[PDB]
């Protein structure tokens, strides 16, 4: 997402002759479903005559970076009191890259899910109360947004929890 | 503006003691210790995407200044935070990857095809001087 | 294969079809990035 916002922003335009990976799929198709994305294609001259590559651009001064982060604290208490707290005390930063990861995975395909029905998804890792406290975290941060009617639904951007790989 | 976040938005306060602070920042920190969890680790690095968090303010002053560093692109001077965020930039310039048109700097007509071709045009119409540092910048 | 094209030669090519589209990216964009 970063590589693609530097480049758009600096007037680029992206050019896709084979199939993206699994990862830039995700990236690629939010981009284009906020209409910040013009698509133009190469024109050619068989089966590839229908499959010709796809050029992409930003559609004007418009940008595509998020506003800077904000300090959410994780959630944390007495030592071993969550699955993301250690004896000692301390985030297990592991365990937590997990488990907000695993929350946000269930709630993509699921728009509105309630946190009873999310428990129930969970029920062989999580309490009720922890996954309040993810929840909570992750809608302080903008990931998720609050459906009507107690239901949780995940925001643009949503993949841009952590820097790592 | 002040008038509101003065006399009705209290946001310089403390949440408990009812001091107050001349800017967010040393809020924060007195939160952090004054009215403190029973955390181990009471500071929590502040950037995007980071995870990192401290036993000592200063501990945290030295991962922020380590690396956090505010850079600006040694190219065209835009501000970037950190090792990763000065080489994610440094694409945008890359001549192998982003296969970039070529133009004059205020000529409008100009449409070369090569690198060392549109040195032609800042060498005639210009000079050696006052040709922009991204056509200039061999570094690599 | 585009790949191995230039900025010129790609903008050509989308000229052939319709030069309004092409005209506007010479005069809007900066260069093409292969997703790679
Ligand atoms: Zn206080
Ligand atoms: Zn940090
Ligand atoms: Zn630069
Ligand atoms: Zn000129």
């Amino acid at each position: 997402r970063c590589k693609v916002n530097e480049l758009l922003e600096a007037g680029n335009a992206i050019v896709i002759n084979q199939e993206p990976s699994d990862i830039s799929s995700w990236v690629l198709i939010d981009l284009i479903s906020g209409e910040l994305l013009n698509m133009d294609v190469i024109p050619m001259v068989e089966i590839r005559t229908l499959t010709p590559p796809l050029i992409i651009y930003a559609n004007s001064q418009t940008k595509l970076n998020t506003a800077r982060k904000s300090a959410v604290k994780v959630p944390l208490g007495k030592p071993f009191s969550r699955l993301w707290v250690n004896g000692s005390g301390s985030i297990r930063p592991n365990i937590w890259k997990q488990v907000v990861t695993m929350v946000v995975n269930e709630i993509i395909f699921h728009p509105g899910i309630t946190l009873s029905r999310l428990q129930s998804r969970c029920r062989e890792v999580l309490s009720l109360h922890e996954i309040s406290e993810i929840c909570k975290w992750l809608l302080e941060r903008q990931v998720l947004i609050t459906t009507d009617f107690d239901g949780y639904w995940v925001n643009h951007n949503w993949y841009s929890i952590y820097e790592s790989t | 503006r002040a008038h509101i976040l003065s006399v009705h938005l209290h946001k310089l306060t403390c949440p408990h003691c009812n001091k107050s602070f001349q800017r967010p920042y040393r809020l924060r920190n007195h939160i952090s210790k004054h009215h403190d969890p029973e955390v181990e680790n009471p500071y929590q690095c502040t950037f995007a995407g980071c995870c990192k968090e401290f036993r000592i303010w200063s501990q945290l002053q030295s991962h922020i200044k380590n690396d956090h560093p505010k850079l600006k692109c040694p190219i065209c001077s835009k501000p970037c935070v950190g090792e990763n965020g000065l080489q994610m930039h440094m694409i945008i310039h890359d001549d192998s990857l982003v296969t970039k048109n070529w133009k004059c700097h205020i000529c409008p007509d100009m449409s070369f095809s090569r690198k060392h071709d549109l040195l032609t045009h800042y060498g005639s119409i210009h000079t050696e001087e006052d040709i922009p540092l991204e056509l200039k910048y061999k570094i690599s | 294969d585009v790949k191995t094209a230039s900025f010129q030669d790609i903008i050509n090519k989308i000229a052939k079809l319709d030069p309004k589209t092409a005209e506007t990216m010479k005069s809007e964009l900066k260069g093409f990035v292969d997703e790679v």
